[PDB]
């Protein structure tokens, strides 16, 4: 098992080539974080693929320096190139090159005989190599290296110091100059160090830290400050100093995150018009069809369910179930009754006397596509719905044609008149109902929806969002979007009224559709954070002082000022030290 | 936009049976008959109501009226009787009779050939000791399996396969029961009875 | 003329299942596939109808698994996965030919899928003989505490078959199955001629010989 | 420039990605073979419905239109200034003048102004020096 430790303060590096001194330079970098939590690992009596992330502080403790290698890459297949590292007997050897991987790549030790170690030839890490698009040659002891990949760039940083510790990474501070840039360019998600068979070591994560680093008068990091560690270093890098001297410091600012989100269109009285399409008198023809805009409207297909229903229901694009959770952006109900096989005809690329000439659906079509019967009703015959019987060439996507232009066979101009060669293209089915059941009349809606990309004017069958009380959430009510804290509120609407509002036009107040009443809003809480403090020349140790907020949303003390922290209230009263507000005044002593 | 079918249909040869598709609300003119031997998929008999498929027996015929589609096959035959569904048609997706278990009695009745066999040699080693109890040959299908522990019931691990046709229109049955190898060698007599029509054997062997 | 399937796959509750159904000996594109499914003892279940061309399914709403009936134009082989599955839906799955228009038929399935979604994992067989006592002797092996469906024993690899009777299998007390297979054989013939049976249980990966001697 | 009259013959080994779950992130080579799912259902590596291998390769005829009349793009790509000089311009270096104003140019690094001798004590690896301004105050002569 990985047992951890604490990466005190190792990691610091030389983010770039610049020289400085006595100057605190703030600096925002894929750092190793204070005290982060580091993995530990072995070699006794191993080696296993770790996550690359977006770099690595790797370090190894050695007295025999027995950990010589590393392997780098996506893949471990070859595919890509793997950076290859081996050190071998002081020498370094560097390598990209392309070799097909083994599972347990080693270095060999045999002990005690002229060549110390031996297995200097060991080197089965793989089969054989390929590509190289690089080359390169050339407890007491701890290695400190940081590998990460940026602009192609896999940097390199080292220390090589003494040290005297058997157990763990000496607490101490020293940082890393770069000691080579090979810029292969090649990802790396993965890697497995190399190591030598009969060694300690260390992986942090690197993570985007912003520092306040020291660069003494040589130019070298005596000091690091970790921002985000914790109070006392946020000071630090507002201030670019490392003693922060007595009294309160504006810090940084927090905004209360909403819990989740509240979405709210009243019940039952937004209905689209499904019915008066599906339900529709008369349906215009195949040839000339009802496109009916479909829109700002909750789905109502859940009613669809209990009908006559439908001689098929048919959606090209999407899941028919899913539709509960799907709402819509752009729905146009293609609305027209044809002959029974037709049906059949609609679909994206079908060729057939329907698709090609008086109805066309694109080859990309996304929708549901729905027909049934009016045998029931538009048969009597019905000569009423006509279709288009020729035309020049197959039709364009939704491509409406009415053209009465008497369609013409032959070259010799027929003159906008019936006859030889002369053909009216608009044929109608007769509709008699004993007709065979694919010369029965179809009625058929094609709603064509793009689904995403776009705001959603129709609403999802249920696309609603319960309602919740005293809760931070980020509200949209009838198309208002707002995030506040929703509670219940005396002050009485005019009944056709919306939003309630406030001298600075904000929204103030609300009334929830789906039920009146009138929800009152709020902002998240904000307030300035404070870090009080003793100098540092006396404590490290801070108060937090969260300014004009209620204690939840965080030793703790309520305040007139606002939500203080790590400072024990006091009954006594002694002269004011550190100014705070409303009277409270701070000081260090017991 | 549901319709329903008769959960079994008990005839003797030649008569003809008929078999109703019961569709609530609007039913459409087209309808298709499943006829469906056990552990198989059921066979379409039936096109439009109207139509069978070639090779299907003409003695089979659909129709409907009103709401009522009726499955009528004339002169049943000991290989035709199976499982019946009618499908739905158009009107949203199409929900199938229940099922329609067709049986044709006049068959000849013969006793159930029991042949029990003890827990083997190789059960006891590791524990356990089935007396299994074989059941072959029997009509109609009905089995009560009474295992008697020397002269007394064994009112536990008790375990009786269902009756099933067999290849023969006879019924092959199994019965198993389950008990301690100590337990089957504590008792006598492990009897297994099998009632039949209430006509039933005994085929119990001694440790 | 041959719908060609995927096997039978055996899943846990919440898990998922993909089920293919190839189409030979007839034009794929210009028929549709209806699938219908078929609880253990139960009616036929039509879980969608899909289209060769077209992408898109008709779902029965029921049951509600995120079904995606998905053919292939290459292969022929129409999958159907449900997934979210829960133990109802261990059953038989048959995938049924339909037609390019209103007209629906399926006069030809598969042979249809069975799928068992169940929290009870996969489990091999015990096989035991049953020693023999008109001139015959009828010996069988004794399968017992398999799971799942079904387990074809065969008799001297096929050499032994006439008096081999495969009788029914029977889900007992414990949640497991049991089963037993007799052939009557004469009774010169005992110890002369050896008798072994084969047993398989394919979701289990178990093949078990077995002697039966006197 | 146009590879329309030697790689054409067409070409089909001239291949391009047709799908992408994503849109690709500089110089982000997705050389993965998997095929691109537009189903639910696993398409398990192979093809089928809503199963499209996403890598394909216009065939290139020297008869196709000039819209398909591949393109050989080969995009140069330069870290400008910052860094160490390796591709340089027809521009040899000239000698270095003291305590005189002159223009100047140091791997790259360019500005105005006279250069001195100067005893702060670089590191290594360290190029330029900087002060509190973050102007550019004192430069290592490379050569
Ligand atoms: C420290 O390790 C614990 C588990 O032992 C983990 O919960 C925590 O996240 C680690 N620290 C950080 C900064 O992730
Ligand atoms: C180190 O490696 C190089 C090849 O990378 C090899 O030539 C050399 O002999 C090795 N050993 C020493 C001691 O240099
Ligand atoms: C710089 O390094 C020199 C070593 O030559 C040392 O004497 C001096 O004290 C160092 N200066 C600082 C500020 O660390
Ligand atoms: C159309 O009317 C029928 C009753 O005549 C009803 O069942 C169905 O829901 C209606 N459809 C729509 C879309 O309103
Ligand atoms: C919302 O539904 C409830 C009952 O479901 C009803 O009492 C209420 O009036 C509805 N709201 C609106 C705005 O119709
Ligand atoms: C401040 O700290 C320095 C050490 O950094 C110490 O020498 C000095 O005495 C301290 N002064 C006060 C007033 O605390
Ligand atoms: C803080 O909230 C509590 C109840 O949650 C309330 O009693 C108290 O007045 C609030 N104080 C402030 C300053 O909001
Ligand atoms: C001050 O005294 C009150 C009792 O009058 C007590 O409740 C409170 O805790 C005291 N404050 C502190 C900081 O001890
Ligand atoms: C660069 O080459 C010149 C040769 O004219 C030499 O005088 C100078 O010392 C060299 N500098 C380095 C750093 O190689």
């Amino acid at each position: 098992p990985p047992a951890y430790t604490n990466s005190f303060t190792r990691g610091v590096y030389y983010p770039d080539k610049v020289f400085r001194s006595s100057v605190l330079h703030s600096t925002q970098d894929l750092f190793l974080p204070f005290f982060s939590n580091v993995t530990w690992f072995h070699a006794i009596h191993d080696n296993p693929v770790l996550p690359f992330n977006d770099g690595v502080y790797f370090a190894s403790t050695e007295k025999s320096n027995i950990i010589r290698g590393w392997i780098f890459g996506t893949t471990l297949d070859s595919k890509t190139q793997s950076l290859l590292i081996v050190n071998n007997a002081t020498n370094v050897v560097i390598k990209v090159c392309e070799f097909q991987f083994c599972n347990d790549p080693f270095l060999g030790v045999y002990y005690h005989k002229n060549n110390k170690s031996w297995m200097e030839s060991e080197f089965r890490v793989y089969s054989s190599a390929n590509n190289c698009t690089f080359e390169y040659v050339s407890f007491k002891n701890l290695r400190e290296f940081v590998f990460k990949n940026i602009d192609g760039y896999f940097k390199i940083y080292s220390k090589h110091t003494p040290i005297n510790l058997v157990r763990d990474l000496p607490q101490g501070f020293s940082a890393l100059e770069p000691l080579v840039d090979l810029p292969i360019g090649i990802n790396i998600t993965r890697f497995q160090t190399l190591l030598a068979l009969h060694a300690a070591y260390y992986v942090g994560y690197l993570q985007p830290r912003t520092f306040l680093l020291k660069y003494n008068e040589n130019g070298t990091i005596t000091d690091a400050v970790d921002c985000a560690l914790d109070p006392l270093s946020e000071t630090k890098c507002t201030l670019k100093s490392f003693t922060v001297e007595k009294g309160i410091y504006q810090t940084s600012n927090f905004r209360v995150q909403p819990t989740e989100s509240i979405v709210r269109f009243p019940n039952i009285t937004n209905l689209c018009p499904f019915g008066e399409v599906f339900n529709a008198t008369r349906f215009a023809s195949v040839y000339a069809w009802n496109r009916k805009r479909i829109s700002n409207c909750v789905a109502d297909y859940s009613v669809l369910y209990n009908s006559a229903s439908f001689s098929t229901f048919k959606c090209y694009g999407v899941s028919p179930t899913k539709l509960n959770d799907l709402c819509f952006t752009n729905v146009y109900a293609d609305s027209f009754v044809i002959r029974g096989d037709e049906v059949r005809q609609i679909a994206p690329g079908q060729t057939g006397k329907i698709a090609d000439y008086n109805y066309k659906l694109p080859d990309d079509f996304t929708g549901c596509v729905i027909a049934w019967n009016s045998n029931n009703l538009d048969s009597k015959g019905n000569y009423n719905y006509l279709y288009r019987l020729f035309r020049k060439s197959n039709l364009k996507p939704f491509e409406r044609d009415i053209s009465t232009e008497i369609y013409q066979a032959g070259s010799t101009p027929c003159n906008g008149v019936e006859g030889f060669n002369c053909y009216f293209p608009l044929q109608s089915y007769g509709f008699q109902p004993t007709n065979g059941v694919g010369y029965q009349p179809y009625r058929v809606v094609v709603l064509s929806f793009e689904l995403l990309h776009a705001p959603a004017t129709v609403c999802g069958p249920k696309k609603s969002t319960n309602l919740v009380k005293n809760k931070c959430v980020n509200f949209n009510f009838n198309g208002l979007t707002g995030t506040g804290v929703l509670t219940e509120s005396n002050k009485k609407f005019l009944p056709f009224q919306q939003f309630g509002r406030d001298i600075a036009d904000t929204t103030d107040a609300v009334r929830d559709p789906q039920t009146l009443e009138i929800l009152d809003i709020t902002p998240c809480s904000f307030g300035g954070v404070s870090v009080i403090t003793p100098g540092t020349n006396t404590s490290n140790q801070v108060a937090v002082l969260y300014q004009d907020v209620n204690c939840t949303e965080v030793n703790v003390f309520q305040t007139r000022a606002g939500c203080l922290i790590g400072a024990e209230h006091v009954n006594n009263s002694y002269e004011c030290d550190i100014p705070i507000g409303a009277g409270i005044c701070a000081s260090y002593q017991t | 936009i549901v319709l329903t079918q008769s959960p079994f249909q008990s005839v003797s040869p030649k008569e003809k049976v008929t078999i109703t598709c019961r569709a609530s609300q609007s039913i459409s003119s087209n309808l298709h008959w499943y006829q469906q031997k056990p552990d198989q998929s059921p066979k379409l008999l039936i096109k439009y109501a109207s139509q069978s498929i070639s090779g299907i027996p003409s003695r089979f015929s659909g129709s409907g009226s009103g709401t009522d589609f009726t499955l009528t096959i004339n002169s049943l035959e000991a290989e035709d009787f199976g499982i019946y569904f009618c499908q739905q048609t158009n009107f949203w997706p199409y929900i199938f009779g229940q099922g329609t278990k067709l049986e044709i009695l006049k068959r000849t009745v013969a006793a159930p050939s029991v042949f029990i066999f003890p827990p083997s040699d190789e059960q006891l080693k590791s524990g356990t000791a089935s007396v299994v109890c074989l059941l072959n040959n029997f009509y109609p299908r009905e089995a009560k399996v009474q295992w008697k522990v020397d002269n007394a019931l064994q009112s536990g691990n008790s375990e009786s396969v269902t009756e099933q046709d067999s290849k023969d229109s006879t019924y092959s049955l199994s019965s198993t029961l389950t008990l301690s190898k100590a337990d089957y060698e504590k008792h006598k007599v492990y009897a297994c009875e099998v009632t039949h029509q209430g006509l039933s054997s005994t085929k119990s062997f001694n440790r | 003329v041959q719908l060609v399937q995927s096997g039978a796959e055996v899943k846990k509750p919440g898990a998922t299942v993909k089920i293919s159904c190839k189409v030979s000996g007839y034009s794929f594109s210009n028929y549709y596939i209806h699938w219908v499914k078929q609880a253990p003892g139960k009616s036929l279940e039509w879980i969608g109808y899909i289209d060769p061309f077209n992408g898109g399914t008709s779902d029965n709403l029921k049951f509600k698994g995120a079904a995606t009936l998905t053919a292939d134009t290459s292969t022929d082989t129409a999958y159907m996965e449900l997934s979210s599955l829960r133990s109802e839906d261990t059953a038989v799955y048959y995938c049924a030919r339909s037609e390019y228009d209103p007209y629906y038929v399926m006069d030809y399935w598969g042979q249809g899928t069975t799928v068992t979604v169940s929290s009870a994992s996969t489990k091999g067989p015990s096989v035991f003989p049953l020693a023999p006592s008109g001139g015959t002797a009828a010996l069988g092996c004794l399968v017992k505490d398999y799971f799942p469906e079904p387990v074809t024993v065969s008799w001297n690899s096929g050499a032994l078959t006439s008096g081999v009777h495969t009788f029914p299998a029977v889900l007992q007390s414990s949640g497991l199955y049991s089963l037993s297979s007799v052939v009557t054989v004469p009774s010169s013939s005992l110890g002369t001629q050896t008798y072994i049976c084969n047993v398989n249980h394919k979701p289990s990966n178990t093949k078990v010989d077995k002697k039966v001697e006197p």
